[PDB]
RNA sequence: CCCAUAGUAGGCCUAAAAGCAGCCACCAAUUAAGAAAGCGUUCAAGCUCAACACAAAAAUCCCAAACAUAUA
RNA sequence: ACCUCGAUGUUGGAUCAGGACAUCCCGAUGGUGCAGCCGCUAUUAAAGGUUCGUUUGUUCAACGAUUAAAGUCCUACGUGAU
């Protein structure tokens, strides 16, 4: 997980989701795009 | 009853009830949530401490007032009672306290496709 | 900025200082290079001067001194005054600007001007800086005249320390955050150096005098493009890896440094050791000569003694192949040295023989066998052994459903082989 | 699965080219190159074929060959070793329509290779984008 | 799985979700994936019959079905 | 915590001043006004 | 501090009131106006001549076969006259009640390939079809003569 | 014209294409 | 010659007069290089700001890299820093006269276009690239077409017409409603409070 | 969301570079597919895509209390 | 150059430490060019801890030996009516 203040969908598997009252990206391929805002 | 007061909006854990003991590192923030856990009186206390003007009757007043977790009241405090005051904000229907007449006054807003499994 | 330079060159007749590699007119020719290089201002005068004792306050004797006090006061067009010296002394540098109401710049300073003028990284940027803390130090005194304000012993508040001692104060701490940056600078690029030697990749390190044709040299063996090999000096100013690929067939990263120049002060280059301490990671070092240049042997003394100030491990020293450049310059030129490749990286001449060469001496030092190995074809050992190692000449036994590879494989690859496969 | 390979009639050199991925698969490659030698005596010596062998789960051969390409076989027919390398300013050869036509005659009848469009514009015209990639002009 | 089977009356209406479910159940990723496992799509109220290779059966009467709800049951039951 | 540097309401970091409904009503009324003014001036 | 700064300068609270005053005001529309109230041609003639031509009409769908197993079906067709087609259901539709087929209407839906022909080879392709038991032939109409599968059966054999 | 509408799919393949090579 | 020409540092004379710092001159609307020429695309500059060479480099450089030369032409919009702006040396006290000549600037107005971009490409193959130099620009910028540059401009005088407050900035000011004149400035006359400093308001009406 | 056959491994270049190391050409078959926009392969193989079809953080301790709905 | 020049005593050190977290260690967690060991990076966490010495008046730095670590700061560069 890095913050970052705009979060960008790096490979087709990233997703977005709100969570915990913020957004976030996950990926489940590639770990390593994960973000949060 | 004002273990079963309600807040509007997110302010159960938003609203933070802030002290200091005095003693370094003695400040404590307790949210709203947590207050009314441990003293189920202390969040209508406050607030009627704050209300309330900033002087020397303060404290007197606040010897006249009287709060009760619950529904219990003691016998003597209910023999001295006088009046009761309407209940500030009226409490709205649940589905399961609407009657059948209101549910039925009130018309259906569409026709859901029968084929739809919902 | 945009600054007239006036080149005096003191040339040093007797005892200390009298160098028998190289001439006045060709460090002269190199000091207007360096100019040159720095860009935006020109060589307007040239004053070559002897000198018989070359430390003084001030460097020439006093009748010499008196003749280029005439010379650069008379001249207008100068604006600022080159002297073709490794350092000069803070008293001597004042002297000199009363004396000539100039500017005096040395070899130091010069270097280390250019290198703030076209310093793009940030890892540059702060080696630089690292670089500059000396030059720094020795002109607080001019620097903070200005500050100071003539006031002095006489304020009775405050910290004790006068306005030149916390000055210097402040400067020490300012090298020690410099340093610090740099220490993790340091540790970020053994961070982005583990993937590479965990791969095993075979690394040379392109090292020589500045202006050789290192750039070039790298540009030609790799086939790259993007890499620019310049006229000026000190072009190269950054430490990077290229991929090229060898007649075997393997991958080696051509690591590209810094230039060296003769006659500067060892803490200019060792302050790019953060970026420079992969050549001491490196399995190779490839010694570039430019051997048309006429101090083709001073350049050589000049970048082995920058290389044992840089440390670099005495194996990897011993070993150093090297490549005389810039031929076609020289027709006919003949080497005479053993185990030496003669090459023209502009017009790629001898750069066959050069891979060659270094190819065996890749396999040399990077403990790669090159050996035949049996394989079941349809077992992945086939393509494992292309993922994992270089193949060169894979002979299909049809019979058997096998197939001998010639391989030149790492121990370490070896090993995985044999367990993953027995 | 499918492999596909443009093996020359006459090479079916075991080995290089064809010995380590028809292996990964699971082969016998002197059966391989035995039966498309035989492909090789049955059809003209010294060409490019196509292949579409078809390794079963079994492992068993099914090899299918056709027509000889169509660039090596364009190149043959307007005189040419090899192609053009611009390709489209550089020319070495030309080619009339009648003998496109005629070449097209025996082209569109594979069934691997899909050329079964009863029009003759159909093929003509795939045959002629063909030879303009290739250095080859049509006449007329 | 085994063996699945779809039977519907196109003329009869109410047979999208079958078809459909025909069209990709015959899918050939799925066929694919077990080419043992054998279709047999006959057609003459639609329904649909799966055996399995434990000799379970699954019977989806896709009247009412949407063809979403069919295949995430074969397919749950295809999990077992 | 919440500190104004220098004093409010005149350095380049002022405290932030906010215009109330009460006051754009103000001032909509007396341009109401000044708008009927410009009316009888103009005859 | 100069009239043009590197910041938002603050405004004096009288201009900021003035421009509170003064912001724009866009116009409520009462009523919200949100809850007020080529190739196709030459297919369709395509379709048209079709229909005029062939004398027998079949249809399926050819959806789950791979490409190569769809070009080997489509080449035993050709190896008889008849000849498969693909056209969208969304321009189809019209064609039925166009031509004066109401029986045809709930038989073209999803995936629908068409197999017309004069000379009905319709044995050979059962036969054809009986080895991938899948694909199921579909309701067709013969010469204006609507044809259930059983139909098709009896006609073939 | 079938070709007409041919060549017209093959441009926007190609628009997209070249449209694509950044992203 | 369809790529962005190299911008010197200063001039190839240099100014030997200091001259003040007028920021007029990134005050206000723009009145020059408001319209396209020759180019379909652009960088519109919806704020007041200085342009360095910095600035002119990250221009060049992105614009060079990211367009297709051969489909693609851009053209500066925007004189070369001419401006000289003066520094005095760091830490020294107030007075002692004006600083040398340090760098040199170009200001640039709002409602001006930067750079100018055209050729066989629509808006979408640009706008990535132009967006990026317009963000990394000094002042508020926006990747703009002509359609998109109408459009806008419609769309202001379409919000002009329609507004429902009876009230605006113009008329107050003009009329000197409630004394304001006292506070506001005489460009505020001709700027009719869309413009504050080097910031230009659009949503303002 | 579904789906992807194929003139052919387009030529040249190279040991090989087959859509994808690089240069030229970029036509064309199918109802519908870039001589390929991205991964991937030493090269292939394979995976997709375009196509048919249906905002914020600092140093003593937060800082009125609170409140969305009774007619300007 | 805004308070203080009818005095607001000044750098280091001792003593006692209050506070912030932008965390050096200890806790929890995501990523990694995370095989493991060391690590790097980010989120959360300020309850607790954060060494002793040789020169040097030194804060620092260098060096020696350690440590889990020998954190960055604010406190009138905390604290001389101690
Ligand atoms: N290799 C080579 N370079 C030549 C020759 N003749 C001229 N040159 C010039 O040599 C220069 C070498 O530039 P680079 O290769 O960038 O220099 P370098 O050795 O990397 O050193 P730095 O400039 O300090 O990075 C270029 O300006 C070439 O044009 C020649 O025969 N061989
Ligand atoms: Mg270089
Ligand atoms: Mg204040
Ligand atoms: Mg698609
Ligand atoms: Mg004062
Ligand atoms: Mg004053
Ligand atoms: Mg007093
Ligand atoms: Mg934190
Ligand atoms: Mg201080
Ligand atoms: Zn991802």
């Amino acid at each position: 997980f890095k913050n970052k203040t705009v979060l960008k969908k790096r490979c087709k598997d990233c997703y977005l989701v709100k969570r915990r009252g913020r957004w976030y990206v996950y990926c489940k391929t590639h770990p390593r795009h994960k973000q949060r805002q | 009853n004002t273990r079963h007061i309600a807040f509007s909006g997110n302010k159960w854990e938003q609203k933070v009830y802030s002290s200091h003991t005095g003693y370094p590192g003695g400040f404590r923030q307790v949210t709203a949530a947590q207050l009314h856990l441990r003293d189920p009186v202390a969040i209508v206390k406050l607030a009627i401490y704050g209300m309330l003007p900033k002087n020397l009757h303060r404290r007197t007043m606040m010897e006249r007032l009287h709060l009760f977790p619950d529904e219990y009241i003691p016998e003597d405090i209910l023999k001295n009672l006088v009046e009761e005051l309407p209940q500030p904000r009226k409490i709205p229907k649940r589905l399961d306290e609407y009657t059948q007449e209101e549910i039925d006054a009130f018309p259906r807003l569409w026709t859901p496709p029968e084929d739809y499994r919902l | 900025g945009t600054q007239r330079v006036c080149l005096v060159h003191p040339d040093v007749k007797w005892g200390p200082g009298k160098s028998q590699m190289t001439r006045a007119e060709w460090q002269v020719a190199e000091a207007t290079a360096l100019v040159h290089t720095l860009d935006g201002w020109s060589v307007v005068q040239t004053m070559v001067v002897s000198t018989k004792t070359p430390d003084r306050k001030l460097i020439f004797g006093k009748g010499n001194f008196e003749h280029l006090t005439e010379k650069i006061r008379g001249s207008p067009d100068i604006t600022c005054v080159f002297l073709n010296v490794e350092r000069m002394a803070a008293p001597t540098k004042k002297e000199l600007e009363a004396a000539w109401g100039v500017e005096v710049f040395d070899r130091f300073t010069v270097v280390l001007h250019i290198f703030r003028c076209n310093a793009r990284t940030k890892e540059a940027r702060l080696q630089v800086a690292l670089a500059e803390m000396p030059l720094h130090r020795s002109n607080l005194k001019r620097d903070v005249a200005h500050l100071y304000r003539g006031v002095g012993s006489r304020y009775i508040m405050g910290s004790g320390e006068s306005f030149m001692q916390l000055q210097q104060r402040l400067l020490r701490e300012k090298e020690a955050k410099i340093r610090k940056a740099l220490d993790r600078l340091r540790k970020k690029r053994h961070l982005l150096r583990r993937q590479r030697t965990r791969r095993e990749f075979p690394v040379i390190s392109v090292v020589g005098y500045t202006n050789c044709g290192k750039t070039t040299l790298i540009k030609a063996l790799t086939g790259d493009a993007a890499i620019q090999p310049r006229d000026q000096l000190f072009a190269t100013l950054d430490v990077t890896a290229h991929a090229g690929t060898l007649p075997s067939r393997m991958t080696v990263l051509y690591v590209d440094t810094i230039g060296f120049l003769s006659q500067l002060p060892h803490g200019l280059i060792e302050s790019f050791s953060a970026t420079l301490e992969d050549v001491a990671h490196s399995d190779l070092i490839l010694h570039v000569r430019d051997v048309s240049h006429p101090e083709a042997e001073l350049q050589k003394c000049s970048v082995l003694s920058t290389l044992r100030g840089l440390q670099l491990p005495a194996p990897l020293l011993d070993s150093m192949v090297e490549v005389h450049n810039k031929v076609d310059l020289v027709p006919g030129y003949s080497p005479t040295e053993p185990n030496v490749v003669p090459v023209s990286a502009l017009r790629g001449h001898g750069l066959q023989e050069l891979k060659a060469e270094l190819d065996a001496a890749v396999l040399k030092a990077t403990g790669r066998q090159i050996l035949t190995l049996r394989v079941r074809l349809a077992g992945a050992q086939l393509s494992w052994l292309y993922k994992e190692a270089t193949v060169q000449e894979v002979d299909v036994i049809p019979e058997d459903g096998a197939a001998d590879v010639r391989v030149i494989i790492s121990n370490s690859a070896y090993g995985k082989f044999r367990k993953l496969f027995p | 699965g499918v492999i596909r390979a443009i093996v020359r009639a006459g090479l079916a050199m075991p080995g290089p080219p064809l010995g380590p991925v028809l292996g990964q698969r699971g082969v016998s490659i002197n059966q391989f190159c035995k039966e498309f030698n035989e492909r090789t005596k049955d059809i003209k010596e010294g060409i490019p074929l196509p292949t579409k062998i078809l390794v079963k789960p079994d492992r068993t051969f099914e090899i299918k060959i056709g027509q000889p390409t169509v660039s090596y076989f364009l190149k043959a027919a307007a005189g040419i070793e090899k192609g053009a390398r611009q390709t489209g300013k550089e020319v070495a050869g030309l080619v009339t329509l009648k003998h496109v036509y005629e070449i097209a005659r025996i082209k569109a009848q594979d069934e691997a290779f899909a050329l079964q469009d009863v029009p003759l514009s159909s093929v003509v015209r795939s045959i002629i984008g063909s030879a303009r990639s290739l250095g080859i002009r049509v006449v007329k | 799985v085994k063996q699945v089977r779809v039977q519907f009356c196109p003329f009869e209406k109410n047979v999208e979700s079958t078809r459909t479910f025909l069209q990709t159940v015959s899918s050939e990723k799925v066929r694919s994936t077990n080419l043992n496992c054998s279709v047999i799509a006959d057609v003459r109220e639609p329904c649909v019959d799966v055996l399995f290779g434990d000799g379970h059966r699954l019977i989806m009467r896709g009247a009412h079905l949407t063809a979403l709800e069919m295949l995430t049951a074969f397919a749950s039951h295809i999990r077992a | 915590r919440g500190r104004i540097p220098g004093r409010q309401w005149i350095g380049k970091h002022r405290r932030p001043r906010f215009v109330s409904l009460r006051a754009k009503q103000n001032m909509i009324r007396r341009l109401e006004i000044e708008a009927e003014n410009h009316y009888w001036l103009s005859m | 501090s100069k009239a043009v700064t590197r910041h938002r300068r603050v405004m004096h609270f009288q201009r900021q009131k003035l421009m509170a005053v003064t912001e724009y005001i866009p116009p409520k529309p009462a009523i919200h106006p949100s809850c007020l109230p080529g190739l196709i041609r030459l297919l369709r003639r395509e379709i048209a001549a079709v229909f005029q031509d062939n004398r027998m009409i079949a249809v399926c769908q050819n959806v789950a076969l791979s490409a190569e197993d769809k070009l080997l079906m489509r080449h035993q067709l050709r190896k008889h006259k008849i000849l498969m087609k693909v056209f969208p259901n969304q321009v189809l539709k019209p064609f039925l009640e166009d031509s004066k087929y109401q029986n045809l209407l709930p038989l073209f839906v999803g995936h629908n390939m068409l197999l017309v022909s004069e000379e009905p080879k319709v044995k050979e392709m059962v036969r054809i079809l009986r080895t991938v038991p899948f694909l199921p032939l579909l309701g067709g109409c013969i010469d204006d003569t609507i044809l259930s599968r059983q139909g098709f059966i009896n006609y073939s054999k | 014209s079938r070709e007409y509408w041919r060549r017209l799919r093959k441009q926007n393949i190609w628009r997209h294409n070249r449209l694509s090579k950044n992203k | 010659k369809p790529k962005l020409r190299f911008i010197e540092r200063a001039p190839l004379v240099p100014k030997v007069r200091r001259e003040p710092k007028n920021l007029s001159d990134i005050r206000g609307p723009s009145t020059e290089a408001t319209e396209f020429t020759e180019g379909n695309f652009a960088i519109l500059a919806l704020g007041g700001g200085y342009l360095h060479w910095g600035h002119f480099e990250m221009m060049r450089l992105t614009i060079n890299r990211s367009m297709d030369p051969k489909n693609m032409f851009a053209i500066w919009r925007v004189p070369a820093p001419f401006k000289p702006i003066t520094r005095k040396s760091v830490g020294h006290r107030m007075g002692g006269g004006k600083g040398a000549i340090d760098h040199y600037v170009t200001p640039v107005k709002a409602g001006r276009l930067v750079v100018e971009m055209g050729g066989r490409c629509e808006f979408e193959e640009v706008q990535g690239f132009l967006d990026q130099v317009a963000h990394k620009l000094p002042f508020a910028a926006k990747a703009v077409s002509r359609g998109t540059l109408e459009k806008m401009r419609k769309d202001q005088e379409e919000r002009e017409r329609n507004n429902q407050n009876p009230w605006t900035f113009e008329r107050i000011a003009t009329a000197n409603m409630l004394g304001i004149r006292k506070v506001l400035s005489p460009y505020d006359l001709t700027h009719k409070g869309k413009y504050w400093g080097k910031f230009y308001m659009p949503k303002r009406v």
